[PDB]
RNA sequence: AGAAUAAGCACCGGCUAACUUCGUGCCAGCAGCCGCGGUAAUACGAAGGGUGCAAGCGUUAAUCGGAAUUACUGGGCGUAAAGCGCGCGUAGGUGGUUCAGCAAGUUGGAUGUGAAAUCCCCGGGCUCAACCUGGGAACUGCAUCCAAAACUACUGAGCU
RNA sequence: UGGUGGGGUAAAGGCCUACCAAGGCGACGAUCCGUAACUGGUCUGAGAGGAUGAUCAGUCACACUGGAACUGAGACACGG
C-alpha cells in the first residue's frame, strides 16, 4: 500500500507522474536489472515540483490512465 | 441455480462421482464451485463408498444450495 | 512366449537353458557341439556390447518374455530403489511363468506359462489366467479342480529332487497346491546370468 | 596391477621416398583394482605387440589414486590441452555412466559410480590426460588444516 | 558476450532451415510428373539413372527419384513423393514411393517388399 | 580503474602462492579485514595483521606446506557484476564440503556450516579450496 | 467339438561380433556416414540361412537430445571465424575509503494462495497391466506482515 | 494528455461533450511491420532449458461478411 518515485513531469494542474524505480532479477541472467515503472499520480492541491519524492494509494481511477492519489511529499 | 450434484468420473461401464458442487452454468464435469467427497458404486473390497464430510456440506446447505434429486438419498445414507 | 523347434536355442550359449522336450537330458540329441547361425564354424571377436546383448538375448529366450515385455521391467528397476540388478529378477521370480515349474506343476515353462491360461493355476481362490501375475510373499498357490487327472500334470513330479530342490517354497504334493514364501535374493538363483550388465545395454 | 583396460588403436602412418610405411600405437591403461592407475602406448609394426608396447609404460607411472571407498571424492573440475573434464560422486546404484576412454580409467580405480564427461577436446590421447590431473588432486585428510572438517 | 550485453541484445539461438523446400511438416505429398528422363552420376562414379520431374500439389518444381528397377510412369503419373537425399546424384532430395497409386512396383523384389512396393 | 576491493586480494595472493613470497601486503579496507579473519579460523592462514595507521594494510601471513601449499584455488563466485545472492537451502558444498563457502550474512560473514544451522543466506564470496 | 480358425516384417560392407555361394560385371543398382559395383561381389539383384521384436515391422516427415554447435549454468577473438583506426564522452553497467542511518535488492519465519486435472510416492480396483481414483507430496511462484543489518543502492558528515 | 461545467453507464473513467491550458508516449524498444488465442500444461532434457497449446479443465473470441440495437436479471443473441 505504498510506492515511492521522483517526480519527472510537474506541467499540468492536479496530475503529476513520477518513476517508480525498482531493482529486480533477470529470470535466466541472474543480474539484478532495474526497471523503471513511470506512474501517474493525482494531487489535490499540486505541490509536486520536479525532483521531489512522493509515496501514493490506489483507489477508483481518477481519469484514463490514472487510478493513483497523492498521500504525502515525504521529502524533497 | 446452485446445486450439489452426481458428476461422472472414471471410466465408460465404470462410474466415479464426485459430488461437486456446481452452479448450473456450467457442465457437469468443469468449472465446480467446491468438491466435496466422492462416490463410487462399483466399490468393492477395501475401497469406501463415499466421502462426504458435513463440515462442508452444512455450509452450501446453509448458504442455499441443493440437491438435485438423488443427492438427497445419499444423504438419507447416514 | 516363443514359438517352434527349440534344439536350435540351446547352441548359442552353452547353457542348458531349463528348456527341454522329455524326463531324461538336453542337448544330448540334437547335436549341440558347434556355434549356428548363416555360417558359424569359425569364431572370432566375442566381446562386450554383443555379450551384453547375449546376455539379455539368453534372459528374454528363457522366461517367455518380449522386449515390449522386458526393457519395461528394466523401468521397475529405477522405480525400485537402489540395487537395480538382482532388483529385476525380482519379477521374474515373483513372476507366475517361472514358479510353476519352479513348484514343477508342468515340465518346463513351456508347459507353465500354457496350462495358466488354460484355466489351471489359481492364486487365491480366484481365477487368474495370466503368466505375469505377480505373487505376493504369502499367498497359496493351487490348481482348478478339474486338471487334477491331467497326467501330465504328474509327469512333472518326477524332477523335484532331480533338477534339485529351490528351498523357497512349501508344498503339498497330494493336494497339487503349494505356496511361495516369499522372494529371493541373489543366492538363490543360476549362475549364468550378469545381472548389473544386462543393466550396460541400455545407454547404448 | 593386473586389471589393463584397451583404450584405443589407430593406425599411424608416415612416408619415406620409397612409398608410406605404416604403423601402429595404440593406448593402454593399467590399474591394480584399488586405485593405481597408470599410462602408455607403444610405437611398432603390429597389433598384438603395441597393446604389451603400451604395457611397457602403463605398468610404469602408477601412482595411488586416493580413494573414499567404492564413491569419488569430490565434484571434479580438470583439464590439459583443449580437454576438459567433469566428475562428480553418485550414490548407491548406478553402475558406469562415463564414456569412452573414461570408463577405462574410471572402473580400474575402485570407484564404480563414476559419471564423468569430456568437454573442448574429445581427443583420447589428451582425454586420459585430463583424467588423472582430476584424480591428482584427491584428499579426504591430507589438507594442511589444523582441523578434522 | 558478457551478462550485461546480454540484457542489451542476448544471444539469438539461430534455426536450422529445413533440407526440403516441399514436404511443409508433411511426410508425403502429391505430384504429377512434368518429364521423366536421364541423369548421370557424380565423376568418381559412372552410370546411368532415371529421375523425374514433377509439379506438387503446392505448384513446387523439384525432381524426384525413380527408385525402382521397371516402371511404367508414363509422364503423366500421380506419383507420391518421400524425402530423402540420393548421394551419387546432384541437387535433388527426394524420391518416388513405391506401390502409392499409379507406381505399379518393382519386378520380383523378394526381399524388402515393403520398400520397393511389392505384395505378399 | 580498480573496480572490486576483494577481488584484488584474492587474486594478488594466489600468483603468490604459486611464487615463493610469504608476506603479502597491501591497501587494505575493513572488508576485506572481515573476510580475512575467518579463514584462519579453518587453518589456512594467520595473522592478518592490520598496520593501525593511516592508509590502514593487511599483512596475511600464508602457510606452506612442504611443495604445494595449503590453498590450490580462491574462485570468485559473485564478483561485482553478478553478484550471486543466494539462500539457505542452496549452498554451494564446494569439494564434498570440504571447502567451507564462505557467505556474507547479517550476523557473520560466516562459513556455509553454520551459514546453515542458523539459517542465513546472501552473498556467496568465494572458494577457500 | 478338436490343435480344427492364427506370423509377419526388415535387414546381415561397418562402430553393431545377425555376416557361403548363385545371377549380374563402372552394367543393373543400393545407401543415413564411409562407400559398394570396373569378372572368386560378406556392400547390388535372388535363392540358402540367421538375427532384430513381434500383429506388427520398417522409412518418409516433424520435435528435443548428443550440440560447450549462441556456452546464465557453460565457449570464444596474435596467426583458424572474430579488436571499430583510434578518441571526447550521453543513457547505462559497475564503482577507493570510515562511522551512522534507511530497509529498495539481499536473509529467515508467518498467512492467503499457487484452481481441479496432469505428474511424483503410498495405495484401493478391473483375474493382471494400462486405466481408475483415495491420501499426500509437488507446484522453485506472488503480494502483504513482522524480525535482521555483513555487503549494494540511496541519505549525510568525512578519510587520501 | 490533464482541468472544470454539464451530459451519460447498473457502476469509476475524455467514455460522451463544450471551452481552458500544452501536455502525453518512447531507446527498460514507442509507433509501424510480420506472426499467434492464452494458461494450467505438454514433449525432449542431468537440470537449466528448448520446443510447444490435438483429447482434458479455466478464461478469451467468433457464428456467411460488416454495422446496429431490441427484448430480457443476464446478449449487442450460433438453430433472434
Amino acid at each position: 500500500r505504498t510506492l515511492t518515485g521522483r517526480v519527472v513531469s510537474d506541467k499540468m494542474d492536479k496530475t503529476v507522474t513520477v518513476l517508480i524505480e525498482r531493482r529486480v532479477k533477470h529470470p535466466i541472467y541472474g543480474k539484478y536489472v532495474k526497471r523503471s515503472t513511470k506512474l501517474h499520480a493525482h494531487d489535490e492541491s499540486n505541490q509536486c515540483r520536479i525532483g521531489d519524492l512522493v509515496t501514493i494509494r490506489e483507489t477508483r481511477p481518477l481519469a484514463k490512465t490514472k487510478a493513483w492519489t497523492l498521500v504525502d511529499i515525504v521529502e524533497r | 441455480m446452485v446445486t450439489i450434484r452426481l458428476a461422472r468420473g472414471g471410466s465408460k461401464k465404470r462410474p466415479f462421482y464426485h459430488l461437486t458442487v456446481t452452479n448450473s452454468r456450467n457442465a457437469r464435469d468443469g468449472r465446480f464451485v467446491e468438491r466435496i467427497g466422492f462416490f463410487n458404486p462399483v466399490a468393492t473390497g477395501g475401497e469406501v463408498r463415499l466421502s462426504v464430510d458435513q463440515e462442508r456440506a452444512t455450509y452450501w446447505l446453509g448458504q442455499g444450495a441443493q440437491p438435485s434429486e438423488r443427492v438427497a438419498q445419499l444423504l438419507k445414507d447416514a | 512366449r516363443y514359438i517352434g523347434p527349440k534344439c536350435k536355442l540351446s547352441r548359442r550359449e552353452g547353457t542348458d537353458l531349463f528348456l527341454k522336450s522329455g524326463a531324461r537330458a538336453l542337448d544330448s540329441k540334437c547335436k549341440a557341439e558347434n556355434v549356428p547361425g548363416q555360417h558359424g564354424q569359425r569364431r572370432g571377436r566375442l566381446s562386450d556390447y554383443g555379450l551384453q546383448l547375449r546376455e539379455k538375448q539368453k534372459v528374454r529366450r528363457i522366461y517367455g518374455v518380449l522386449e515390449r515385455q522386458f526393457r519395461g521391467y528394466y523401468q521397475e528397476a529405477s522405480r525400485r530403489k537402489g540395487s537395480t540388478g538382482e532388483n529385476l529378477l525380482q519379477l521374474l521370480e515373483c513372476r507366475l511363468d517361472n514358479v510353476v515349474y519352479r513348484m514343477g506343476f508342468g515340465s518346463t515353462r513351456s508347459e507353465s506359462r500354457q496350462l495358466v491360461s488354460h484355466k489351471a493355476i489359481t492364486v487365491n481362490g480366484q481365477t487368474v489366467n495370466i503368466p505375469s501375475y505377480q505373487v505376493k510373499a504369502g499367498d497359496v498357490v493351487a490348481v482348478r479342480e478339474k486338471s487334477k487327472n491331467q497326467l501330465r500334470i504328474a509327469q512333472a513330479l518326477e524332477l523335484c529332487g532331480q533338477r534339485g530342490r529351490v528351498e523357497w517354497v512349501e508344498v503339498d504334493l497330494d493336494k497339487k497346491a503349494g505356496t511361495f514364501k516369499s522372494a529371493p535374493a541373489r543366492s538363490d538363483l543360476s549362475a549364468d546370468i550378469n545381472e548389473n550388465l544386462i543393466v550396460e545395454l541400455y545407454s547404448k | 596391477g593386473y586389471i589393463e583396460k584397451l583404450v584405443q588403436v589407430n593406425r599411424v602412418a608416415k612416408t619415406v621416398k620409397g612409398g608410406r610405411i605404416f604403423a601402429f600405437t595404440a593406448l593402454t591403461v593399467v590399474g591394480d583394482g584399488k586405485g593405481r592407475v597408470g599410462f602408455g602406448r607403444g610405437k611398432a609394426r603390429e597389433v598384438p605387440a603395441a597393446i604389451q608396447k603400451a604395457m611397457e609404460a602403463a605398468r610404469r607411472n602408477m601412482i595411488q589414486v586416493d580413494l573414499n571407498g567404492t564413491t569419488l571424492q569430490y565434484p571434479t573440475k580438470s583439464a590439459h590441452g583443449a580437454s576438459k573434464v567433469y566428475m562428480q560422486p553418485a550414490s548407491e546404484g548406478t553402475g558406469i555412466i562415463a564414456g569412452g576412454a573414461m570408463r577405462a580409467v574410471l572402473e580400474v580405480a575402485g570407484v564404480q559410480n563414476v559419471l564423468a564427461k569430456c568437454y573442448g577436446s574429445t581427443n583420447p590421447v589428451n582425454v586420459v590426460y585430463a583424467t588423472f590431473k582430476g584424480l591428482k588432486n584427491m584428499q579426504p585428510e591430507a589438507v594442511a588444516a589444523k582441523r578434522g572438517k | 558476450a558478457t551478462i550485461n550485453q546480454l540484457v542489451r541484445k542476448p544471444r539469438k539461438r539461430m534455426v536450422d532451415k529445413s533440407d526440403v523446400p516441399a514436404l511443409q511438416n508433411c511426410p508425403q505429398r502429391r505430384g504429377v510428373c512434368t518429364r521423366v528422363y536421364t541423369t548421370t552420376p557424380k565423376k568418381p562414379n559412372s552410370a546411368l539413372r532415371k529421375v523425374c520431374r514433377v509439379r506438387l500439389t503446392n505448384g513446387f518444381e523439384v525432381s524426384s527419384y525413380i527408385g525402382g528397377e521397371g516402371h511404367n510412369l508414363q509422364e503423366h503419373s500421380v506419383v507420391l513423393i518421400r524425402g530423402g537425399r540420393v548421394k551419387d546424384l546432384p541437387g535433388v532430395r527426394y524420391h518416388t514411393v513405391r506401390g502409392s497409386l499409379d507406381t505399379s512396383g518393382v519386378k520380383d523384389r523378394k526381399q524388402g517388399r515393403s520398400k520397393y512396393g511389392a505384395k505378399r | 580503474s580498480m573496480q572490486d576491493p576483494l577481488a584484488d586480494m584474492l587474486t594478488r595472493i594466489r600468483n603468490a602462492q604459486m611464487a615463493e613470497k610469504t608476506v603479502v601486503s597491501m591497501p587494505s579496507s575493513k572488508l576485506k579485514a572481515a573476510v580475512a579473519k575467518v579463514l584462519k579460523d579453518e587453518g589456512y592462514i594467520a595473522d592478518f595483521q592490520i598496520s593501525s595507521e593511516v592508509k590502514p594494510q593487511l599483512s596475511i601471513e600464508l602457510k606452506y606446506f612442504e611443495g604445494k601449499p595449503v590453498i590450490e584455488e580462491v574462485k570468485r563466485i559473485s564478483r561485482p557484476g553478478l553478484r550471486q545472492y543466494k539462500s539457505v537451502e542452496q549452498l554451494p558444498a564446494v569439494r564434498g564440503g570440504l571447502g567451507v563457502s564462505i557467505v556474507s550474512t547479517n550476523k557473520g560473514v560466516m562459513t556455509d556450516r553454520a551459514a546453515r544451522a542458523a539459517g542465513v543466506g546472501g552473498e556467496v564470496l568465494c572458494t577457500v579450496f
